[PDB]
């Protein structure tokens, strides 16, 4: 077998506005909820409400 | 070549067969490693023939490989001159037998003084790339080619005289040069390199010359002698070859601003 | 270009689902000694198991392909050398719509699976725009016209004109065409005009122009003078 | 080149040289089965590899619309319907012998006249 | 040659048997015992039990406020019951594996002494595999050895 | 024209059938390849070569087909814009569209395009473009020309961002070195690298392409041009080239002289086949004698049946007296007149070639006023022909 | 077979020695050098058929006209050497030799390859120089190719003229390394220019001037 061709445009994935903003999204969201989570540590072990 | 043995062919093969790399492995269709313990008696009924002729302690294990015919006649060999080469190489360690070029399947055996295979096995590499059968290192595919040379005919004007000239594959320069067969006092290498090393600073100062000249008579233009003339004298006026490069005036003073 | 589209990915496990009902083995349970002409199925490179019957399986995947009950995007291949049947449904391939083409007809030979009666009541919805409702979704659902990307079009075989290379069988002034000793012609193209993008559509003729200067048109047709919008 | 392998360990049976009767072996150095030698043949490097030229042949391979048409006989069953190909060897010194792949008892026949 | 636009006009004017019954056993010895499978891998067709010979045994072998991940059930019970069995006497040994892929759907139909059958709803799946048939091993000694 | 169409139809339609023996024949395993290639490049260059032929040839019928009263022609035959690839593409056949100098390889599998069959090496299904831009062209073959002009257009810009690069390096390479008050070529911080400029001296706006007559011609026509015999009747004097060519037969002295000059050249044609052992005689030097010679016997009216007033000390000693005003170097000493007469060496020849007392006798005719004359130009323009100290 | 291969190459390799040493100023006449193999075997050779090396060990008187322009040159000693590695001994013999002889340069031509401690045992005798040249790299005559000039070893009274007349430093002309085949072949050392004389095509004759690192 010859070795595996990489310029075969069927092999190749394009991305819109979908994936892009999954990502970004997946991020933002998760580092939104790390910061709740950090203002809940910070709540409980302050003390108040 | 030499104007005496000019306009010949099989000059041309001789040469050729004499500087042109060929192996072991080149000839080589196949191999096979056979179970023999007793050295004289063997249990292939067909190699018997052999047995029989090329006899008139030794390691159990059997080592044996066959040669293309079309290989032994392309790259002329003889079975013969082969075992020489087999037998002058490994010395006594290692026992030989070869088929004869009558045979029509050409056979080749070889036995020595844990497991003996893993050894055999050794000595196959050792043998299809660590021999070479003839010829110079790094060179390859030599192609003959009817070249018109102008020489001056007896008449007064110049005359067109083909003669077979060598291209070659593959460069090695001072191998080739102490061949006996050729001109020693004629001959070129694409790389300037090599010609400066060889032949010395002069030789290597004509050679770069030429080397520009033929990208520029390459791109169908025309320029000066004295241009050229100057970029090759400055390269090399330092001696030796000089690189073009921020390695090759930015590390000789000339101001430090320059 | 004209007519390409990206996918936007589907579900690949009701296909997984659908294939364990008519006997696909899965892989823990594969012996290459007990079954070495089994065809591997594949589903987004995921090698889910064997079956021992490609052709009947291949064809209803293919029937239930063309009904619509499959997204249309979703690419399937079927490798015969490589003994493979790859499965890609996920997002981000650039397909575009050929035409199908089938053998077995009332004719004789091969003909498209489209007709002039379609064409008709497609025609009539589009004038009449009483009508029919006969658009390119009906047009697709019925098994008329077929997504491809460019990993199942290495397992097809396209014809350009319809009315010349599809039936069997001159003036200098046209060009010189191929011959039709090809029969397998499992698809056809729409139009070769859909090649060319957005820019080169403009130019009049390209054919009969040399390529770099649709080039240098199609670079110049971004920036010369108009109306862009009324507002 | 084509070894066995040993009852329930099933690993390969490496050569062993039997010195009191003189003759090949073959062993498992994890347990103790030794059985006896069919040939004295063990290693066959074989360099030049002509094989792998017609890979790939299926039952189905009549079937293939990619694949062209012919209508060169065949010299068996005499049928003038066949598909052709090249070799499956894909190298540089690979020659363009078609390889023609009759569609009705499965005759693979090629077309060379030189040697056959 | 021309492109014909006037297709309005043109369009607007154009248009021997033995049946033997099945049941269910009760949910009482369902709850009492779990049915498993067994499956050997040891390549050797026969390999029954009584050659396995006896006693045949198989046994199962300060911070202050913080943040915890989280985990489900079936998943968790499963996690938890890393200890694979083993068949021995007191000599042969069988070390089994979960299976996980082939549960779906399997119903055992076991034969009793009468035509009927009874089916009983397999609950997991196991691979045994013979274990220390050779008997050698090495640790820091392969690690050395290998280092050769 | 209809005849010139078929023509081409059947030109083309010849080369396919040879494209399909050979591929035939390299089908049926019947042709070995020679040595250096395997049998499918053999195959290529065969098919590439037939193609091109059938092109070329289809391009000189189209060509010749055309008369003078279409305007491409007077274009081309102006030498303006257009050629005969361009007429050769859009009036006969456009040709085979290559990638990197080989066929369209197989982008699918064993096949170019999704339209044709595997492992088909016909030549239209390879690439060849049969149809011509008059025409129109069809998809398969659009397709690759469009691959081709991208490929020239990628091939031209990294020509072009490449060139910039070693532009920067040659101009930064070569800055610093001019010649100075003393013709010879050294940089700022005196390191010489040519002692002479160009190795002769000469600016490269003064310099044409020049003939050697020394070495031009054979062995009788050397010796039948470079002697003039007084005493001897093999290569007489033709007394009615001169006024006093019934003197001048029978002088010793000037026979002598006729020795030195005629061994002087013949040790020049020794030189020269040491120097240039091509054959060549093109090469370019100062100073344009044919003009100085042509503008002389168009000043003094030197037409043909004049006997001339010169002789053969006049010529000779004329001659030996202006390769001495010949000078480059404004040096006394002897490393400086060994370098002027080894660069004045080449020159001194050409001018003892083309200055022969049988060559101004007997062809030209010239007089007194009209050989000083010519003296005095190739002398200013030999030093008009130098160059000048202070140039980059 | 190897023999007269060998023969032949150590014939055509000493031919090279004595176009050499000729090239030098050494007083060797053009038959001397113009011998032919059968007299070289009919002379070097045993009754056998393998040469002697140590026979062909001869010695170069400097010609008239080489006393007249170098006053300071002096007579050269050349010695083979039969043994494929050339040991310390061999070498010390040699150099010993030289120094009994008292001779102003000497050349020592090896088969294969000399030991370091030999190499590092050259420089021992100021001011006289050992040139170790080897048989395989002597089988040709590099200054018979057509891509080498001709080359002249100067003087002192011309090289001060040169740089009198054109006004340099001795930093100011082309440089040229000793490990030049072409250095080596003249026996050039630090500080002595060379002239050399090429055939160009746009002048006929150019010459240059070169010294040595
Ligand atoms: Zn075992
Ligand atoms: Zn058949």
């Amino acid at each position: 077998k010859d070795q595996d061709d990489r310029d075969h445009f069927g092999k190749k994935r394009l991305d819109l506005a979908g994936p892009l903003l999954a990502q970004l999204f997946k991020t933002l969201f998760k580092k939104l909820t790390k910061d709740i989570f950090r203002y809940m540590q910070r709540t409980v072990e302050e003390a108040h409400d | 070549l030499e104007p005496g043995h000019a306009a010949d062919q099989e000059q041309a093969k001789l040469i050729r067969s004499a500087i042109e790399h060929t192996t072991l492995k080149s000839v080589t269709i196949a191999s096979e490693i056979y179970y023999d313990p007793d050295p004289r008696s063997t249990v292939i009924p067909e190699d018997e023939e052999i047995i029989q002729l090329h006899f008139s302690q030794q390691s159990p294990w059997l080592l044996r490989l066959e040669l293309d015919r079309a290989a032994m006649n392309d790259k002329d060999l003889t079975m013969g001159q082969v075992g020489e080469r087999i037998k002058q190489t490994f010395k006594n360690d290692l026992f030989v037998i070869w088929s004869e070029d009558n045979d029509e399947k050409l056979i080749i055996r070889c036995r020595v003084v844990a497991e003996e295979d893993h050894m055999l096995k050794k000595i196959e590499n050792t043998m299809l790339e660590n021999i070479t059968l003839r010829g110079v290192e790094n060179i390859e595919r030599v192609v003959m080619m009817k070249y018109d040379r102008k020489v001056p005919s007896p008449t007064g004007e110049y005359v067109k005289e083909p003669e077979w000239v060598l291209e070659t594959d593959g460069v090695n320069l001072s191998e080739v040069m102490t061949v006996p067969g050729i001109d020693p006092t004629r001959i070129y290498t694409n790389s300037f390199i090599d010609i400066m090393e060889v032949l010395g600073i002069e030789a290597g100062r004509a050679a770069l010359y030429k080397e520009v000249y033929n990208v520029i008579a390459s791109d169908g233009s025309y320029v000066n002698y004295r241009h050229m003339a100057l970029l090759v004298d400055v390269m090399t006026t330092q001696g030796g070859l000089t690189s073009v490069t921020r390695h090759g005036f930015n590390r000789s003073n000339t101001g430090a601003l320059m | 270009s004209l007519m390409s589209c990206i996918s936007v990915g589907t579900d690949p496990m009701p296909i997984i689902t659908f294939l364990s009902e008519w006997g696909m083995e899965p892989l823990e349970d594969y012996v290459p000694h007990q079954s070495p002409d089994a065809t591997r199925v594949f589903v987004n490179g995921v090698w889910h198991g064997v079956h021992r019957n490609p052709a009947r399986l291949m064809e209803t995947l293919r029937t239930l392909r063309r009904k619509g009950d499959i997204n249309p995007e979703v690419s399937m291949i079927r490798d015969i050398r490589e003994k493979e049947l790859k499965i890609f449904t996920d997002a981000g391939r650039v397909y575009r719509p050929l035409f199908i083409v089938e053998d077995d007809e009332s004719l004789g030979h091969k003909e498209l699976k489209v007709r002039k009666g379609h064409i008709a009541k497609l025609m009539a919805t589009e004038y009449q725009d009483d009508v029919e409702e006969y658009t390119w979704s009906s047009l697709l659902n019925e098994g008329l016209v077929e997504y491809i990307d460019a990993e199942e079009e290495e397992s097809i075989l396209i014809a350009m004109q319809p009315e010349d290379l599809e039936p069997a069988e001159v003036d200098p002034a046209k060009r010189i065409r191929v011959s039709h000793h090809a029969t397998t012609f499992t698809h056809c193209e729409i139009h070769p005009s859909m090649i060319l993008g957005v820019a080169a559509s403009i130019i009049p003729f390209p054919d009969h122009n040399q390529s770099p200067r649709n080039t240098y048109q199609s670079a110049m047709g971004k920036q010369a003078m108009g109306v862009f919008l009324t507002n | 080149t084509t070894f066995r392998f040993c009852r329930d360990c099933n690993n390969m049976l490496y050569p062993r040289e039997d010195k009191e009767n003189n003759r090949l072996l073959f062993e498992c150095r994890t347990c103790s089965y030794v059985e006896e030698a069919g040939s004295p043949l063990v290693y066959r490097h074989e360099l030049i590899t002509n094989i792998g030229e017609t890979a790939g042949v299926v039952q189905d391979i009549g079937s293939d619309p990619t694949l062209p048409r012919s209508d060169r006989e065949c010299p068996k069953c005499h049928s003038r319907e066949n598909v052709f190909f090249q070799s499956q060897q894909r190298r540089k010194d690979t020659s363009m012998v078609l390889f023609f792949v009759c569609l009705s008892c499965s005759h693979i026949f090629t077309s060379d006249q030189k040697n056959k | 040659f021309i492109k014909r636009d006037r297709m309005r006009r043109n369009f607007l004017r154009m248009r021997e048997y033995n049946e033997f019954p099945l049941r269910a056993i009760p949910k009482e010895d369902l709850e009492n015992m779990r049915t498993h499978l067994l499956k050997f891998q040891s390549k050797k067709k026969i390999n029954p039990v009584t050659d396995f010979h006896l006693p045949v045994r198989l046994h199962r072998k300060r911070k202050t406020r913080q943040l915890k991940v989280l985990d489900e059930n079936a998943k968790k019970l499963r996690f938890e019951e890393f200890y694979p069995w083993v068949m021995e006497d007191f000599y042969n040994t069988w070390v089994g594996s979960y299976e996980a892929g082939n549960s779906d759907s399997y119903v055992l139909l076991s034969v009793e002494d009468d035509g009927s059958f009874t089916m009983i709803p397999a609950d997991k799946v196991y691979k045994f595999t013979a274990r220390n048939k050779y008997a050698t091993x090495x640790x820091x000694x392969x690690x050395x050895x290998x280092x050769x | 024209d209809g005849p010139t169409m078929r023509e081409i139809t059947e030109t083309i339609a010849e080369a396919k059938k040879k494209v399909l023996d050979v591929t035939k024949e390299a089908q049926a395993n019947l042709l070995t390849a020679k040595h250096g290639m395997t049998l499918r490049e053999s195959f290529e260059d065969n098919v590439v070569r037939f193609l091109n032929e059938a092109r070329d040839k289809a391009g000189r019928l189209a060509e010749v087909n055309l008369k003078d009263l279409n305007n491409v022609k007077q274009m081309v035959m102006a030498g303006s814009k257009g050629s005969f690839i361009n007429i050769a593409q859009m009036s006969a056949c456009v040709g085979q569209q290559s990638v990197e100098g080989k066929r369209i390889a197989f982008g699918f599998v064993d096949r170019t395009l999704p339209h044709f069959s595997k492992d088909d090496y016909s030549p239209e299904s390879k690439g060849f473009v049969e149809n011509s831009y008059l025409r129109g062209l069809t998809p398969q073959e659009f397709f690759f020309h469009a691959m081709g002009g991208r490929e020239g257009l990628i091939d031209t810009a990294v020509k072009t961002a490449e060139t910039g690069y070693i532009q920067r390096r040659l101009v930064k390479a070569l800055e610093d070195i001019m010649v100075h008050y003393d013709n010879t070529t050294r940089n700022s911080l005196g390191n010489v690298i040519q002692f002479i400029y160009g190795e002769d001296g000469m600016d490269a706006a003064h310099i044409e392409k020049q003939s050697l007559d020394t070495i031009g011609g054979s062995d009788a026509a050397f010796e039948k041009r470079y002697r003039v015999d007084l005493l001897n009747t093999d290569h007489t004097l033709d007394p009615s080239l001169l006024e006093s060519g019934s003197e001048i037969l029978g002088d010793l002295k000037l026979q002598v002289l006729l020795d030195e000059e005629y061994k002087q050249l013949v040790k020049d044609r020794k030189f020269l086949r040491e120097v240039f052992v091509d054959g060549e005689a093109n090469w370019p030097l100062p100073v344009n004698i044919r003009r100085i010679i042509q503008n002389a016997q168009q000043t003094f009216h030197i037409d043909h049946t004049k006997p001339s007033d010169l002789t053969i000390k006049d010529i000779v000693l004329g001659v030996k007296d202006l390769q001495e005003n010949l000078l480059v170097l404004r040096g006394k000493n002897e490393i400086i007149q060994n370098a002027q007469r080894d660069a004045v060496t080449l020159f001194c020849c050409l001018l003892r070639s083309r200055l022969a007392t049988r060559r101004v006798l007997q062809e030209y005719r010239l007089t007194k006023q009209a050989f000083d004359w010519v003296l005095s130009n190739i002398e200013a323009q030999f030093l008009r022909s130098v160059v000048h100290p202070g140039e980059m | 077979q190897e023999n007269e291969r060998n023969i032949s190459r150590l014939w055509r390799a000493f031919r090279t020695v004595k176009e050499m040493v000729k090239d030098r100023g050494y007083f060797i006449t053009q038959e001397e050098v113009e011998l032919p193999l059968e007299d070289f075997k009919a002379k070097y050779c045993d009754s056998m058929g393998r040469p002697q090396r140590k026979m062909m060990s001869f010695q170069a008187n400097p010609t008239e006209e080489s006393i007249s322009k170098f006053p300071d040159m002096g007579s050269l000693w050349v010695e083979f050497c039969d043994e494929p590695s050339v040991g310390v001994k061999t070498m010390k013999t040699f150099v010993i030799h030289i120094q009994e002889k008292n001779f102003q340069t000497g050349i020592f031509v090896y088969q294969n390859n000399i030991t370091p401690s030999a190499m590092k045992l050259v420089p021992s005798i100021p001011p006289a120089t050992i040139e170790t040249f080897n048989e395989a790299a002597l089988v040709v005559n590099i200054t018979h190719h057509e891509l080498v000039p001709k080359h002249i070893r100067l003087s002192s009274d011309e090289k001060r003229e040169l740089l009198k007349r054109y006004r340099l430093k001795e930093s100011q002309l082309p440089r040229i390394q000793r490990a030049d085949p072409v250095a080596l072949y003249l026996g050039l050392k630090r500080g002595e220019v060379v002239k050399i004389i090429r055939k160009s095509e746009t002048s006929g004759r150019y010459a240059s001037y070169r010294i040595c690192m």
